[PDB]
């Protein structure tokens, strides 16, 4: 029925209208809130900041990662108003997708990093880490930037988008009985900074407790900050990577044969990708505007 | 704590001395600094900028 | 107490290698740039290698290139040349300057004692000076003159030309350093003057113990150029 | 009983004082400059950033050739600026790093500094073995070290928080003279062009001007509200300006012995750290608080122009002998040159 | 490049000395930088001892942390026109001794030791300059205050006590008393320290306190403070 040949390697493609009727409000919404958001940071952080150190670039980075993945979601409501049909071309179609995958990733890349600035900065705090100059900060930067960059490029390298027939396919997640590098990559993001910010985050409470520093109601703030923004990742990446697993336990057992059983689970991926979108969405408010030094 | 009477005796000496001195009209001083100022202007950078050849800043 | 002592030298026989060494006692060894200078029985100056403070600049006449090698260490205060293939023509006696660069700074102010080194069997700033033995009578004034190809008046206002003595059976020392600057320990009576390619050292009321050879010596653009030298007699 | 004469003559002298001095006034000297013709608008650019220091600079002065320049930070460190192209010729620590003060020799071959220490050393700039030595430390005052001047090669004058200014020689290490009268801290220090007298500024809103020959006060400057910061010599030796916490710049005359314009503006609130004169003394150039420069009209009382720039504190001003740059150094760690 | 050898050189001279000051400057700038104060002579002396003519400064360190204590004492002057050269410094350490709430000051008579130190207190702590630097409180010789509470009450330095004639009380009362100057609560700290200790405990809570105090500024620079 939804038989397709991406690489003749047997599999589906779904096209549904539950996809339509909530994917693209719940897309806007976030996009208008993420904009406004991000565009106050970083006009904040352009203009009204007298100066910065290295975890002020570091959250600059972030933000703007933040705003490049934040301004391509117009393509993204065009696809889905249009049950996965695509009427930009080859080029847009592969800056889309490059976008969305290179911005997530240095996303997460930099909350990784942020958080063990922070794991630093308290629980070592005489290290030499905690003192690098602005320079050395924009080298490292340079250098996550370019290994983001090094690990998305490969999706231009393919001629886009999918000729379904009376459909195109923007979306480069599909699911063809075949182990994939890039596939196994985005499970990886996610259970190794995971693991990083849970260690971090724990070892901060820990450390700030056995100090006996919690007294201080700034001190409860920043450990109820910590902990909203390790349990905001979470949420915003966990169900997502649960269907990617069953998924995957479904291509082994049932393959892609009666691909009427792919059906839920193809709507719930684009679901959870949503949430996604929604951690992005609100990262500004609980980094910047969650500050002390803003008004 | 004896030394009072020595203290104020100079500190009269040190004021006696002050007074007797010789003082010009605030006119006179007033029209020999703007003659100094005007005899020098054209050797005052600062306040005449001299071109790019005669300043090593350039 | 500021020393330079060369040890190294003696009879070698050609084509072959020997190290030379000049050790310092008396005054910061890691400041001072240093340099190598030989004069051949031919009673002539010439330059050899140059190394800089830190070690970060080398420089090498064209005559030595790819075959001599010039190092220091700092720790030990001690300088080193590394001669290899050596040639008839590297028979001279080599000595030991010292040099500092900063603004209103005197390079080429100490030479050591010297080594003996005997060997068995284009674009460069040339100087002359036309007199090689002028005789004087003591008690009377004297004029060396001194040109060189292309002027030595940079765009910074400097005019880059030095002045040595070399009495004898002695090392030289400097007496001008920048055209018309006197070194320390220098007497008043010795002057400089000139402007462009035309230069002239001027010593009044001359003594005996003025008497020996007269260089000119130019620091506008390496290699280092020496003159042929003004002997003073009687 | 004769005590309360004693008590009261100190009172008659001073009101004896003060109507010689008043009936010496006839036309102020905005009367007789009103008819002279403005400066204009004095603009001025950065030349020239001196970079290197890492801490507050508390100090600067210029040597006589105009070219080389003294900064002293809280790092510890003495740095020597060629100021044409910025350069740094000498960099010497010093025993300890809490300085006020730096100066330049006349001849070029020293340099001093003082501060919390309580000591004045003298560092030789020019020596055979090639680096600079301490030839001296000289010490005897009670209090933080302010000032110093140079007066030739083996004489120094040093300003302290003491309530005493000392003449010093270098020779022995000793203290030729000593001046007593201030009752606050000594905070500036101007010398006189022929260096035969200097003008001394304190914290009890007082100036006086000294014999340096002789060791005695001969006249006393009244009129500041606050603790005086800077001081300096109008070209001709006839006068001097000083400028205080009041955000007031003064200026007084030493003939008349009386003050004759006073400098401030209402938008000014914030003191004075350095004041400095132009080469004809038309222009004076007082360092504020207030992170920024302003150059005055020496005749006219009025702003000529701003010299902003500076991220923090102005600390220290300095304009060379021939009047071709003014240099600012701030607390932000740098120094700006200006023409 | 348009330049002679000679100019070449200099730069390249001028190019080592900054170095040479880019090393130190990171060499200084790991040095944690404490201010020493106390009234008169209260316990100066036994502080310096416990770690082993104008400013005087102490070398020691603890636990890979080199430290930096200048004493201020013997400095007769204004302290205004000194006091902005310790912007800088990470803390302040304040001595207090308890044993002279019964003593005059000597010098002026009908006068007490314990408010001069609290005005010298209210001044520093309230300060222009240390804003949000934090102060160590020692309060020395407490078994001298012990000794001596038995036969004077605390009352004829502060008439206001309404407390138990004993150590404990009369300690807390003085502590809380010095704590109450502090009019800056929302960004500067006082840790106090009962410090007539034979053992190495002072250093320790210099330490902790340092800790402490860094902690809060690196959480500053990050934005989680
Ligand atoms: C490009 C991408 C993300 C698939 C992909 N990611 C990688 C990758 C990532 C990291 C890395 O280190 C290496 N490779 N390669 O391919 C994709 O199709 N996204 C789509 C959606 C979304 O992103 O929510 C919603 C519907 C429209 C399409
Ligand atoms: C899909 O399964 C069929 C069943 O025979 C097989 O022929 C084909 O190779 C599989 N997909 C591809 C093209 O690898």
């Amino acid at each position: 029925d939804h038989f397709l040949e991406i690489d003749k390697k047997n599999c589906c493609v779904f096209r549904d209208d539950f996809i339509v009727k909530v994917l693209p409000p719940v897309l806007g919404l976030e996009f208008i809130f993420g904009l406004l958001g991000n565009g106050l940071a970083l006009w904040i952080f352009c203009f009204h900041l007298k100066s910065w150190k290295s975890s002020r670039i570091f959250l600059f980075n972030l933000a703007v990662a933040d705003f490049l993945l934040i301004i391509c979601l117009p393509f993204l409501m065009d696809n889905y108003v249009r049950r996965w049909d695509w009427k930009f071309g080859d080029i847009p179609c592969r800056l889309m997708l490059f976008m969305l995958a290179m911005n997530r990733q240095g996303s997460i890349i930099f909350l990784t990093v942020v958080a063990v600035d922070r794991y630093f900065r308290v629980v070592h705090p005489h290290h030499a880490l905690n003192k690098i100059s602005n320079r050395t900060a924009a080298i490292i930067s340079c250098l996550l930037w370019g290994i983001t960059i090094g690990l998305t490029v490969h999706l231009l390298k393919k001629k886009m988008p999918i000729q379904n027939g009376g459909a195109n396919l923007c979306s480069s997640f599909s699911i063809c009985h075949t182990f994939q590098w890039h596939e196994a990559m985005f499970l990886l993001e996610f259970f190794l900074p995971l693991g990083i910010i849970l260690f971090c985050s724990a070892r901060i409470i820990w450390s700030l407790r056995q100090r006996q520093m919690d007294r201080h109601a700034k001190i409860k703030r920043a450990i109820t900050f910590i902990m909203v923004v390790a349990i905001v990742f979470v949420i915003c990446f966990l169900p997502s990577v649960v269907v990617r697993i069953r998924i995957f336990w479904l291509l082994h057992t049932s393959g892609t044969q009666n691909c009427e059983v792919y059906r839920s689970v193809d709507l719930a991926f684009f679901i959870t990708l949503s949430f996604t979108y929604m951690n992005s969405m609100l990262d500004p408010v609980v980094y910047y505007f969650s500050s002390p030094s803003f008004n | 704590n004896t030394a009072s009477i020595a203290q104020a005796r100079k500190l009269v000496e040190q004021l006696k001395m002050e007074a007797n001195i010789d003082r010009i009209k605030v006119s006179k001083a007033a029209a020999d600094l703007m003659a100094y100022c005007e005899a020098h202007a054209k050797e005052d950078p600062l306040l005449t900028p001299v071109p790019a050849s005669e300043n090593p800043f350039r | 107490d500021v020393q330079l002592v060369e040890s190294g030298g003696g009879l070698v026989q050609p084509g072959g290698s020997r190290k030379l060494s000049c050790s310092a006692s008396g005054f910061a060894f890691s400041s001072f740039g240093m340099h190598w200078v030989r004069q051949a029985p031919e009673k002539g100056l010439e330059w050899v290698a140059y190394i800089s403070s830190g070690s970060g600049t080398i420089y090498y006449a064209d005559t030595v290139k790819g075959r001599f090698t010039i190092s220091r260490d700092d720790p030990k205060n001690t300088l080193f040349l590394q001669m290899t293939s050596l040639r008839s023509e590297d028979t001279a006696m080599y000595y030991c300057v010292r040099s500092i660069y900063y603004y209103g700074s005197s390079p080429f102010d100490f030479w050591g004692q010297g080594t003996t080194l005997t060997v068995s069997s284009g674009s460069d700033i040339v100087m002359t000076q036309a007199t090689s033995s002028v005789p004087v009578t003591p008690g009377e004034s004297v004029s060396i003159s001194c040109r060189s190809s292309k002027s030595l008046l940079h765009s910074n206002g400097n005019t880059y030309l030095y002045w040595f003595l070399q009495r004898p059976g002695q090392s030289p020392q400097l007496l001008i350093y920048r055209m018309s600057n006197l070194a320390s320990g220098v007497p008043d009576r010795f002057s400089g003057s000139g402007s462009g390619t035309a230069f002239t050292l001027t010593i009044s009321r001359l003594e005996a113990e003025d008497v020996g050879v007269y260089y000119c010596m130019q620091h506008l653009e390496y290699p280092l150029t020496f003159g042929a030298g003004t002997k003073l007699e009687l | 009983s004769e005590l309360d004469q004693l008590r009261q003559e100190a009172e008659q002298l001073k009101n004896q004082i003060r109507d010689a001095r008043k009936a010496c006034a006839d036309a102020t000297l905005s009367q007789i400059t009103n008819n002279i013709d403005p400066v204009g608008r004095i603009q001025m650019r950065t030349r020239r950033t001196l970079r290197g220091h890492l801490a507050k600079i508390y100090a600067m002065h210029w040597g006589t050739d105009s070219r080389l320049l003294v900064s002293a930070s809280q790092d510890g460190k003495l740095i020597i600026w060629d100021s044409y192209t910025t350069n740094k010729v000498h960099a010497i620590p010093l025993r300890s790093s809490w300085v006020m003060t730096c100066a330049y020799a006349p001849s070029g071959n020293y340099v001093a500094c003082g501060g919390l220490d309580n000591i004045c050393s003298i560092y030789n700039l020019k020596t055979r073995e090639g680096n600079v030595r301490v030839s001296r430390e000289l010490a005897g005052h009670t209090g933080y070290l302010s000032c110093c001047r140079f007066l030739d090669d083996n004489q120094i004058v040093t300003s302290s928080g003491d309530t005493t200014c000392a003449l010093w020689d270098i020779e022995t290490g000793q203290q030729t003279t000593t001046f007593t009268g201030h009752t606050g801290d000594v905070m500036s220090l101007s010398l006189a062009p022929d260096t035969r007298l200097f003008v001394s500024g304190a914290c009890d809103a007082s100036a006086k001007l000294w014999d340096v020959r002789e060791g005695m006060c001969r006249q006393t400057f009244t009129g500041h509200e606050s603790d005086i910061n800077a001081i300096c010599f109008f070209p001709n030796g006839n006068a001097f300006a000083t400028g205080s916490d009041d955000a007031t710049c003064r200026l007084f005359d030493l003939r008349a012995d009386q003050e004759l314009m006073t400098y401030s503006h209402d938008n000014i609130i914030c003191g004075i750290t350095s004041v400095s004169f132009s080469k004809s003394g038309r222009l004076l150039l007082a360092g504020y608080d207030d992170f920024n420069c302003n150059v005055w009209d020496a005749l006219k009382a009025d702003r000529a122009g701003v010299l902003a720039g500076h991220d923090n504190r102005v600390s220290c001003l300095g304009v060379t002998d021939d009047g071709m740059a003014v240099a600012t150094g701030s607390w932000d760690s740098f120094l700006k040159i200006w023409n | 490049c348009t330049l002679s050898a000679e100019d070449k050189a200099a730069v390249e001279r001028s190019k080592m000395i900054d170095r040479n000051l880019r090393e130190d400057g990171e060499k200084a700038a790991r040095e944690v930088k404490l201010l020493l104060l106390g009234a008169g002579e209260s316990g100066k002396n036994t502080i310096v001892k416990q770690m082993k003519t104008g400013i005087v400064e102490t070398h020691f360190t603890f636990k890979d942390l080199h430290f930096k204590m200048f004493d201020v004492g013997a400095q007769r002057s204004e302290r205004k026109k000194w006091i902005h050269c310790f912007e800088g410094v990470t803390a302040i350490i304040f001595c207090v001794a308890l044993s002279d709430y019964d003593l005059v000051l000597a010098e002026d008579e009908e006068m007490n030791r314990m408010h001069a130190s609290m005005k010298l207190f209210d001044s520093i702590c309230n300060n222009k300059w240390f804003t949000d630097t934090s102060i160590i409180l020692f309060l020395n010789k407490k078994d001298l205050f012990e000794e001596k509470i038995k036969k004077s009450p605390l009352t004829i330095c502060y008439p206001e006590y309404a407390g138990s004639n004993t150590y404990e009380e009369a300690a807390a009362y003085i502590q809380c008393q010095f704590e109450d100057l502090n009019k800056r609560k929302d960004t500067k700290e006082i840790y106090t320290h009962f410090t007539c200790s034979t053992d190495t405990k002072n250093v320790q809570f210099v330490f902790d306190a340092v800790t402490d105090v860094i902690i809060k500024n690196n959480l500053k620079d990050c934005g989680l403070f």
